[PDB]
């Protein structure tokens, strides 16, 4: 029996911080011989000496820099039997149900690698729902950790919740015995509010990750050792390779349990005020981003000492860790059991790079291809038919290329209630 | 809460709203310009023959040709109890600024797509000209609308045939890399961000498909009650009145001048608002645009609403089923031509047996040679010689394809005649010619005519920006159809023409021919046939 | 939909599947009402008779 | 190199003009009547074969 | 298919081009379909010099 044309729609999903992600779009000509990797500088700090005489003490100039990369394609390669009635029936809803898929991947990617990179986390030993107003107390713990450390947030902050916190803060807000315009809002609608605790936008996010908890125990340091902020560094036949900024390698003891995406922080470090290289109370935090080897791992923000004495003042400057390591600090992981993560972040922490698929051109003929428009997300693929006569059949490919990319590590964050045992 | 989100509900709503109809259309424009065979799946299969013997295009061809023979363009006559001449300076004005190739070429688009598919539209613009302007360093100027009914969406609560009552309308731009280029030029927009939004084709024809661009504009009609200042004209008068909105930064000009402030009273107007807008963010948030009316001017066919859904047909969706019929029947005829065994005799190969070169078909023997005997069978057994039967087109095919091209024929007969499609056209037209009275009271310098000689009142702003001021006296024409002129001249030649086809051979009959040779053109000899009339005209007072 | 990284996706197309859900009728909801002819001489038993069926 | 005028000095003249789908369509009289053209040399062919 | 000149010789020649979608590539061919012939060998000759035995 055959259909009414009446779809019965079953699914609205919602990308925001896809759509609030920043969109960068570098000249394809270039990017095509330069292997897909731009490189951006960063803000530039400078020493300062007191004294009178400063003979032999003219420092240099040093300016670091990050590269800014792209994966692989995100397709939707599906095939058009000709002898069947679906062809014409199914073909146009699977493009467009194509489309959605495709947003909703770039908004899963975006949502990974920022709960991924993370490198400021904020621990709760208890549950949203345990203290009042301690949903407040989440974001504001946020807004001031980022305060302390002087990071810049003129394009604007923001604050996902994952939708069981975001309901336990509404919840909170509803259970004040009392009614103000706050309250009656949360009460008549799920919001709580749209900026809190100093944050311009604080959102519920259908899918933010769930960071697993990591079983490592017992790792220290193995070796002293000391990072050195460089832009480029020689390479064996003398040719000046530049530096990401934003990855560190340590030496530890064993690397057993650790994964893509752990927080941890050594014992003793603490941070800086960036700007000012003051003190703070706060426990130097960083995520592993890769376990390279098996006694190694890559930590995102590079631990630069203010006491390193092998350091020349340029890089000194840069320091953002009141100390090194010592062979005998314990590192102490902070994701210490399973729950859904609490994203922030600074608006411009997270951008999409994005390159066109020129399938456009007259090689490729005999397929029709055009621009594909990916709704709520702001991008554009390709979208390319192409008829074999072997099988009788028609191939169609939805083909869209990107890369998400974190150009300030330190700029993201990562809440984790119920840290507890 | 977001004016994105609203203005993609909308859109979305009207879009889904308007999905029958747009497919419809969009199948009858491409069965009429590209191909009638509309399948897209036996392409990547196996090939037969397909033939395209067309009966239908030569009917489009007709009813274009005998509707384009008689234009129609707007024709402003001044109200009841208004001064005789009040429609002068407008009639001017439309005609200095429509009578460039652009108008006729959109005017001819639009018929065109309403023949065919049931729906066209255009749009009108206003632009700044420092060469020729038409007044007040602007012009007015109409262009074109193609694959209206998939790329302009009107506002799905609408009753009317020239959507005089919708509330807003999207319109999708499809542009190529440099035409986008082209655009964020012109409206200060980004070009490295190109823009997204939906494909107006909608994913139809994948075997006709381009590389465009898309972006919307998104024009919406907001009616409110504004202040609006009253003065007192310096050359007497009184009920000179200007909009607080128009009069903002000229506001103590007015009183250096010589205006001064009497009163001041609430009127309600009309304020159209203009978005660029992408599928994911508004480019462009509410630019005002000149004018009380959305300037897109559509045209129907036959037009009507089913069941709170609106159907628009031309003359080719009913004969679309008779056409696709007939080619497949000449198709299959064409293979029973083609692949079928020709009438050759049936024979042994010992009847033959030694004379086959007798029936390879020369001539150079008087007769043919048949083996008679074998050694077994005694003699060839006897039996009349069979041929293969000629080819012949089945009675079934050739009934179905004069019954398919006889319904076609039938059923392809718009009206009895084009009355009713030109009728529409001149609805269109009046929608355009008030879309134009509005925009041209809205920027142009109307000058108000006064029986003490035309008075032309403006000021000039501290920024040497001019200001138009124009009073709340300016609908003192309206709309009616009238043939096409070219210019004012042309329209008054006409006139004289026709009152002397009628006028009595006396002395009116005098008069208009003095009239019409006092506006000829000028060469030399018409130059002189004019001065001589003038100069009769003039001495008989 | 489902969707597949990469550049190279040779012998790897999917196809196209769609599911449907059935709309039916149930039974009538009746109501009989016997009456003779004497009975039809108030009509207002069966008129409100009637508006309670409604 | 600068040329004169305003506009491109080529004037081009249509058909049967107009857009199919944001492509450009032109027709003169020779395009419909080429498939039956075809049929019949075909069969003309044929029959003096 | 296209026609293709090529320039010094006055030979024409196929661009021919094909796209393929499984792996986003495709194909260029610049075909040259030419023959030389010696019609006259008794007219074409050759100079040898330094021949000595």
């Amino acid at each position: 029996t055959l259909a009414v044309d009446e779809i019965i729609e079953t699914i609205s999903a919602i990308t925001p911080m896809a759509q609030k992600a920043k969109k960068y779009t570098p000249p394809a000509a270039s990017m095509q011989r330069s292997s897909n990797t731009i490189w951006m500088p960063v803000e530039q700090e400078s020493p300062t000496q007191e004294g009178w005489d400063l003979t032999d003490k003219a420092t240099g100039l040093l300016e670091l820099n990050v590269a800014v990369n792209m994966g692989e394609p995100d397709n939707d390669f599906f095939q058009l039997r000709a002898d069947d009635l679906r062809d014409e029936t199914a073909y146009r809803r699977r493009i467009q149900s194509a489309a959605r898929k495709l947003a909703n991947n770039v908004e899963l990617k975006v949502a990974n690698m920022a709960a991924e990179m993370g490198s400021l986390v904020i621990t709760s030993p208890d549950a949203i729902g345990t203290n009042t107003a301690d949903a407040w107390n989440f974001v504001a713990d946020a807004e001031e950790i980022m305060f302390s450390r002087e990071l810049n947030r003129d394009m604007g902050t923001s604050y996902f919740f994952n939708p069981q916190d975001y309901k336990k803060a509404g919840y909170d807000l509803t259970k004040r015995d009392i009614f103000g315009r706050i309250p009656e809002e949360a009460y008549r609608d799920g919001t709580i509010q749209r900026q809190v605790a100093g944050f311009d936008d604080v959102l519920r996010s259908p899918k933010l990750p769930v960071l697993t908890k990591s079983t490592a125990t017992g790792i220290t340091v193995s070796g002293a050792q000391s990072f050195k902020p460089v832009a480029w560094q020689l390479d064996n036949d003398g040719n000046k390779v530049n530096v990401d900024n934003r990855f560190a390698t340590v030496t530890l003891s064993a690397t057993t349990g650790m994964k893509r995406g752990d927080k941890i922080s050594f014992a003793g470090v603490k941070f800086l005020g960036q700007m000012a290289k003051n003190v703070l109370a706060q426990d130097a935090t960083f995520s592993v981003v890769r376990v390279v080897d098996g006694t190694h791992v890559e930590i995102t923000p590079k631990p630069v000492a203010l006491d390193d004495v092998s350091l020349s003042p340029e890089q000194r400057a840069y320091a953002n860790v009141n100390t090194s390591l010592a062979d005998a600090m314990a590192v102490n992981i902070l994701n210490v059991k399973d729950a859904r993560t609490n994203v922030f972040w600074a608006d411009d922490a997270i951008r999409i790079v994005s390159q066109p698929i020129p399938a456009n051109h007259e090689l490729f003929a005999g397929m029709k291809t055009t621009s594909f428009s990916i709704p709520d997300v702001g991008l554009n693929g390709i979208f390319a038919t192409q008829g074999d006569i072997s099988t009788l059949s028609g191939l169609c490919r939805i083909a869209l290329w990107y890369g998400v990319n974190a150009t300030r590590p330190e700029a993201i964050g990562v809440g984790l209630p119920g840290q507890t045992a | 809460e977001n004016r994105l989100e609203s203005i993609l509900s909308r859109f979305d709503a009207d879009w889904t709203a308007s999905d029958e109809a747009r497919r419809e259309a969009k199948n009858d424009l491409f069965f009429s310009r590209v191909s009638q065979w509309d399948d897209w799946l036996s392409q990547y299969t196996t090939l037969q023959y397909r033939g395209q013997f067309d009966v239908v295009r030569p009917v489009v061809r007709k009813l274009v040709s005998e509707m384009r023979q008689n234009p129609i363009d707007v024709l402003y006559r001044p109200k009841d109890g208004a001064r005789p001449d009040a429609a002068d300076v407008l009639m001017g004005m439309y005609r200095t600024d429509m009578r460039h190739n652009t108008a006729k070429i959109a005017v001819n688009i639009a018929v065109r797509e309403q023949i065919e598919a049931g729906v066209g539209a255009w749009r009108l613009v206003t632009d700044y000209e420092d060469q020729s302007p038409t007044s007040n360093n602007q012009v007015i100027r109409r262009e074109p609308i193609h694959s209206a009914c998939s790329h302009v969406i009107w506002d799905s609560n609408s009753k009317l045939m020239d959507k005089s009552d919708a509330r807003h309308c999207t319109v999708i731009h499809s542009m190529s890399q440099n035409g986008w280029e082209d655009f964020a030029e012109k409206y200060d927009l980004d070009a490295d961000d190109i823009p997204s939004f939906q494909n107006p084709n909608d994913w139809v024809f994948p075997w006709l498909t381009q590389d465009t661009i898309q972006i919307a504009e998104f024009y919406e009609v907001v009616e409110k009650k504004e202040t609006a200042f009253i003065y007192q004209d310096p050359v007497t008068g009184e009920p000179v009145s200007y909009f607080k909105r128009d009069i903002k930064d000229v506001i103590d000009d007015l009183a250096d001048s010589g205006f001064i402030k009497i009163a001041e009273r609430q009127i309600k107007r009309r304020r159209v608002y203009k978005s660029i807008i992408t599928c994911t963010a508004v480019l462009k948030d509410k630019q005002l645009i000149a004018g009380e009316h959305i300037p897109i001017v559509p045209v129907f066919g036959e037009w009507g609403f089913v069941e709170d859904k609106e159907v628009y047909e031309g003359v080719v969706r009913l004969t679309k089923d008779g056409q696709r019929l007939r080619n497949m029947i000449m198709s299959f005829n064409a293979d029973i031509v083609a692949r079928t065994p020709k009438k050759k005799p049936f024979f042994w190969p010992e009847q033959i047996a030694g004379f086959e070169h007798m029936y390879d078909g020369n001539d150079d023997y008087p007769y043919y040679l048949l083996n008679r005997t074998d050694e077994n069978s005694g003699d060839l057994p006897t039996q009349p010689l069979a041929y293969y039967e000629n080819p012949e087109v089945p009675q079934a095919n050739a009934y179905m394809l004069e019954a398919a091209t006889s319904a076609v024929k039938e059923v392809a007969t718009l009206g009895v005649e084009t009355y009713v499609f030109q009728d529409n056209l001149a609805t269109a037209m009046r929608r355009d010619g008030e879309i134009y009275q509005s925009i041209v009271n809205d920027i142009y310098d109307v000058p108000r005519n006064v029986t003490i000689l035309m008075a032309e009142v403006v000021d000039l702003a501290t920024g040497e920006k001019q200001v138009l001021n124009d009073i709340r006296g300016r609908y003192e024409c309206y709309t009616d159809v009238g043939p096409s002129f070219q210019s004012m001249k042309q329209q008054n030649r006409a006139e004289i023409l026709e009152l002397l086809g009628k006028t009595p051979q006396g002395t009116p009959e005098y008069q208009l021919l003095l009239l019409q040779y006092f506006t000829l053109l000028d060469g030399k000899g018409v130059e002189m046939m004019r001065d001589y009339a003038n100069k009769q005209l003039i001495q008989m007072g």
